RNA sequence: CCUCGGUUGGCCUCGGAUAGCCGGUCCCCCGCCGGGGUCCGGUGCGGAGAGCCCUUCGUCCCGGGAAACGGGGCGGCCGGA
RNA sequence: GCGACGUCGCUUUUUGAUCCUUCGAUGUCGGCUCUUCCUAUCAUUGUGAAGCAGAAUUCACCAAGCGUUGGAUUGUUCAC
RNA sequence: GCCUAGUGGGCCACUUUUGGUAAGCAGAACUGGCGCUGCGGGAUGAACCGAACGCCGGGUUAAGGCGCCCGAUGCCGACGCUCAUCAGACCCCAGAAAAGGUGUUGGUUGAUAUAGACAGCAGGAUGGUGGCCAUGGAAGUCGGAAUCCGCUAAGGAGUGUGUAACAACUCACCUGCCGAAUCAACUAGCCCUGAAAAUGGAUGGCGCUGGAGCGUCGGGCCCAUACCCGGCCGUCGCUG
RNA sequence: GACGGCUGGGAAGGCCCCGGCGGGGAAGGUGGCCCGGGGGCCCCGGGUGUUACAGCCCCGCCCCGGCAGCAGCAGCUCGCCGAAUCCCGGGGCCGAGGGAGC
């Protein structure tokens, strides 16, 4: 089996609104520059970034 | 489960001319003709064999409540066949304890006049279903004979007599008087 | 899993991450019936986490591929051994189906369980699906099609296209 | 301009939904033979549904309370009205576009009646499910003109058979006329056969 | 009395779906509402096809219930269903519907004039037969 | 002359069944031409609403087809709650 | 016909619990009068079951159509 | 860094949680809401779901839906289940349980089956034995202790009606027709019983049963002030 | 409308037992043979059995057999795609700005 390399680029789209967001999730989203619904950013993937996406 | 096919065939005698217009069955014998309709069931009625020897009933793609209506049609057509060949004779007996039940038959055997059922002055008038002959049997003291070709009219008329001679406001296990269906046979034996 | 559309069967092979203790971990193969490979890999981690002490973080997936049917033109009988949770209790079942594809058989099983038992796809675990010959079937709704000269009509042909005129003169024929 | 619908064999709500949409889209609708409308479910169930309708009245003044019409025409009319927005001017005009009848009255007995296969009993019900008759339900709840409607309907049907036998005589005369003139219409029949209007 | 039965070898006419307007041979039945069909001469691949979209025809091939596409084509081209289907009134009133669909405006004008004549030539002789009935009924 | 407006060719009609229908037919059997058994066709309804009817730019010459029993229009009889 | 030891409910014709509405005011007990509604039916209609022989009485079903009184004592509801 | 208004009655929800039989009850934690806030959806609605708002045009969506009210399935949508003489119909949420059903559908376990079953229709039910013990007598035929044999296809020292005790009759058991499945115990879906309140009545209504119901799913479509594009206004920033 | 990539370097399938020569097998059992009855030799039943007067499944290469073709001309047997991707056409809404110079 050839296992491909784990991907290093992710495109993240915020799909919920700005209403009723818990403050940890809201903080990670503004650190991800996703402050509107349907805003998109490219995120490079490592353990620190994947654990933030895991929060949100 | 939808069973793909339930069929049952009925053998038809030489004495009987049978016909079908869709899901009505027209049975012809020595004693007359019987029509019964079956459009409430949605089956296939096939009339197979030349000289019309077997009547076959099919139910395609039926659940249990639709499969149960195949043998019902076959038993109804069989009862019509024995109605036109041998007839139906329901022999009722009039059980009394102290007051003899006096039965008078009127209008060719189409009305029953029941008197002195438990010493009542009320006279019960039971009109027969059309085509059912009603008769007091000879060589037997308290008996009455119903004769016809439709079993569902002969037995309904017997039920009408039976539920007309009913005891009220007493214990019916002690007050056993009434006119009850005792024998179920044919008019003409074989 | 939400059993969306036609399921697809996936060979998903996974293993642990090679620690200095276990230099090469054993490899585990599972057939997952899933809408797509992302859901297939998630159900693989569900089942492997239930069977072994292996997680997605401690493990990896070395292969995930759709396994095509070798005879999608041949009518086969399928035996599916089932584990599901009702509202009270968990039950083992065995069910039998008839299809051309084992993925079609499993999605037929999922909709059939949803119909007959009000059970959703998250509460249903496939354990084994095997193509069974016609002699070894136990279900009469499958066994009634085991006839070489099979013959049935289509009795009460309901009128589809109920709105092609929506206002016609002639009442329809349902006998054909 | 008028959509005349034979009410026989139709289901009440399905026909009333389609009629309500047509009178909202601005088409005058006449539904004839409303005693022939069928209602799904067993007759005792439907009878107790209309009996529960009858039990409702204004407790202080039933003459102001809900009017339980007994004719099948007016019952079907009430179902279409409940399917219409009848408390606005568009709703009232939609209702006024709709005529309902018992039997087939003399404006519409010399007229072809339309049928809606999406509302028919034979299409819309499984053959083993038991249905009810609007005329029988209506009569048993208080409609008085069931028997006289039946007598006028057999009076209409026996004249409709006369019209039908004459129409059949005309059409067999039409067929003998085609085989008579198939020499001088053969050069015009081929046009209608090549463009698919005949065979 | 049913005449059209789903059986191995019945030609069915596909009413809707992607293979509408075509003829298939019923090769096997799978369950209550689906059959493995195969049209090897009408360009339909062997596939599961539901019963509600096929319409049964009065043509029955003889092949086994698991025989492959070439034996199906052997039976089809031995029975010549491509011409016997065309000889029926069913395919003729399909192609008449197709021709009335393909009518152009000049076609509709020529149809209107030819029908305008044919109806009047029939209509005079209809009344001629009617009064030839009344003059000979007395 | 005001005013209310909508509309932009008609369908002049079996009863109905839906595990069945439709149309012809006599050598029949019953009735006051109507009904049924027989036979012949039709049935993804083509004696088809996936339909039918009408179909219009107008006038002038001459010819062919179709019509002549016709086209247009004043005196009588039937047809309807 | 009952039914212990246990257990599941219903109802708001009991008293509680709570304090949501009303303190720029919703007239606070009884009885008299009068109308209507409910059924968990005492009687009457139709019924089934009894350790229902008859009579009487129980238990149950459809059932609220029609009835369910005159008085002594007490302000009484209740009670007798 | 200064000055500083208003506030210092709160309430609701997931999860945790104390008192209380419980409560639209009283009291805490965490976070989010409502208050302070319109909008699409939940028929209706302080708090639920979606989403937060300048004035507009086009497009698209979310959550919800698409028989008619009422925009949208008028798809030739898929596979089943289900009949209710009290059907069912969508978070909050607006009404039900234990128990029960040869209603109907599935599944589990075990037998009893072509070394031919299960009904159903008939036939045999034997001698030892009419058993010691009790009881007047009980002889398989009130009771308790005995529960073996053989000719066997079979028959228990007998499952029941028998009689003062018997005689009789009946059952198991074993054979004839018969020709493909059958019996039992459970379990889970829908439906039904359980299930009774007062003005007339509420899946929102009409109504719906080849669903317009329930479960699992597919295409398509509908539109919010949400998102994109564009206009216009203002504000802020670029200490432009 | 056209092109291409990948996969199990697609899976199945198509043509030349109609792939050749062998070896078997069993059934949702084809011919035959036997039984049974229903017609005017035929059909439907029940039994037996292994190719015959149908078929199915398991040197299979006798160069992955040899050819087509290939995520397939319907405008459908099952995908993910596009630096391994482009062309063409139609419908709707809008025209903000106003000294850019050469
Ligand atoms: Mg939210
Ligand atoms: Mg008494
Ligand atoms: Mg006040
Ligand atoms: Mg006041
Ligand atoms: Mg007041
Ligand atoms: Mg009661
Ligand atoms: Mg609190
Ligand atoms: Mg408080
Ligand atoms: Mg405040
Ligand atoms: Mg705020
Ligand atoms: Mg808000
Ligand atoms: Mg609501
Ligand atoms: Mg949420
Ligand atoms: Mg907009
Ligand atoms: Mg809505
Ligand atoms: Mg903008």
């Amino acid at each position: 089996f050839y296992v491909p390399a784990e991907p290093k680029l992710a495109f993240v789209i915020r799909i919920r609104g700005i209403n009723g967001v818990s403050p940890k999730v809201r903080k990670v989203l503004q650190l991800l520059r996703l402050r509107q619904i349907f805003n998109g950013t490219f995120v490079k993937l490592n353990k620190a970034s994947i654990n933030m996406l895991r929060i949100v | 489960m939808k069973t793909i096919l339930s069929n049952q065939t009925v053998d038809i005698p030489e004495n009987v001319d049978i016909s079908l217009k869709g899901r009505t069955v027209i049975v012809k014998g020595p004693r007359g003709t019987l029509r019964r309709d079956f459009n409430h069931i949605n089956v296939e009625l096939s009339l197979l064999g030349k000289k019309k020897k077997r009547l076959r009933v099919d139910k395609w793609w039926g659940n249990r409540k639709e499969l149960a209506t195949v043998r019902t049609i076959c038993s109804h057509v069989q009862n019509m066949i024995k109605g036109v060949t041998l007839g139906f004779r329901y022999k009722m007996r009039s059980v009394y304890a102290h007051f003899p039940i006096n039965v008078v038959i009127q209008e060719n055997g189409s009305l029953v006049e029941i008197r002195n059922f438990l010493g009542e002055k009320y006279i019960r008038r039971v009109r027969m279903r059309p085509g059912v002959a009603c008769s007091v049997s000879q060589a037997q003291k308290d008996e009455l004979v119903l004769e016809g070709n439709d079993i569902e009219l002969v037995s309904n008329s017997a039920a009408l007599i039976q539920q007309a001679t009913t005891v009220k406001n007493k214990d019916i296990r002690k007050f056993l008087d009434g006119i009850y269906v005792s024998e179920k046979g044919t008019v003409q034996q074989a | 899993m939400k059993a969306s559309g036609t399921l697809r069967e996936y060979k998903v092979v996974g293993r642990c991450l090679p620690t200095p203790k276990c230099r090469t971990p054993p490899l585990y193969r599972m057939r997952i019936f899933a809408p797509n490979h992302v859901v297939a890999k998630s159900r693989f981690w569900y089942f492997v986490s239930q069977l072994k002490k292996m997680k997605k973080s401690s493990g990896e997936i070395v292969y995930c591929g759709q396994v095509f049917e070798k005879s999608p033109l041949r009518v086969k009988n399928f035996g599916i051994w089932l584990r599901y949770d009702s509202r009270s209790g968990t039950h083992n079942m065995y069910r039998e189906y008839r299809d051309l594809t084992t993925a079609g058989a499993v999605t037929q099983c999922y909709r059939d369980m949803g119909a007959r038992h009000r059970a959703r796809a998250h509460s249903i675990q496939i354990m084994k699906v095997e193509e069974i010959a016609a002699s070894k079937c136990r279900r009469p709704a499958v066994k009634q099609f085991h006839d070489s000269k099979i013959k049935f009509p289509l009795p009460h042909r309901v009128l589809r296209r109920q709105h092609k005129p929506r206002f016609t003169t002639k009442r329809p024929n349902t006998f054909f | 301009q008028v959509l005349v619908l034979d009410g026989r064999g139709h289901l009440l709500g399905r026909l009333a939904a389609i009629v309500a949409k047509q009178v909202l889209l601005g088409r005058k609708v006449v539904v004839v033979r409303c005693e022939g409308i069928n209602i799904s479910g067993n007759f005792y169930r439907n009878k107790l549904k209309y009996l529960a309708f009858l039990r409702k009245r204004m407790n202080t003044n039933p003459s102001r309370g809900p009017y339980h019409f007994r004719a099948p025409s007016r019952i079907f009319w009430r179902t279409v009205r409940g399917m219409l927005p009848h408390k606005t001017k568009r709703g009232q005009a939609a209702l006024d576009r709709l005529k309902v009848f018992d039997g087939i009255p003399p404006p519409y007995d010399k007229k072809k009646r339309m049928v809606v296969p999406a509302a028919l009993k034979v299409v819309r019900l499984k053959p083993t499910r038991k249905f009810a008759y609007l005329g029988r339900l209506a009569h048993e709840v208080g409609w008085k003109y069931q028997a006289v409607t039946a007598t006028l309907e057999e009076k209409r049907k026996e004249k409709a058979k006369i019209h039908y036998r004459k129409k059949k005589q005309l059409m067999r005369l039409r067929k003998q006329a085609e085989k008579n003139v198939e020499k001088k219409i053969s050069k015009f029949t081929d046009v209608l056969k090549t463009h698919g209007l005949l065979v | 009395v049913f005449r059209r039965f789903v059986e191995v070898g019945r030609v069915a006419y596909v009413s809707f779906g992607p293979h509408a307007g075509k003829l298939v041979a019923i090769v096997d039945v799978i369950d209550q509402n689906r059959a493995l069909v195969d049209g090897p001469c009408t360009r339909v691949r062997r596939q599961a096809m539901p019963f509600k979209c096929m319409q049964l025809t009065d043509f029955i091939l003889k092949f086994p219930h698991s025989a492959r596409q070439k034996y199906v084509r052997k039976a089809w081209e031995k029975a010549d269903i491509n011409t016997k289907w065309a000889a029926t009134r069913w395919a003729k009133k399909i192609e008449a519907r197709e021709r009335k669909a393909k009518m152009t405006d000049f076609d509709r004008y020529k149809v209107m004039k030819a029908k305008k004549m044919r109806n009047r030539i029939i209509k005079n002789e209809v009344k001629k037969l009617q009064r030839a009935a009344l003059l000979k009924a007395s």
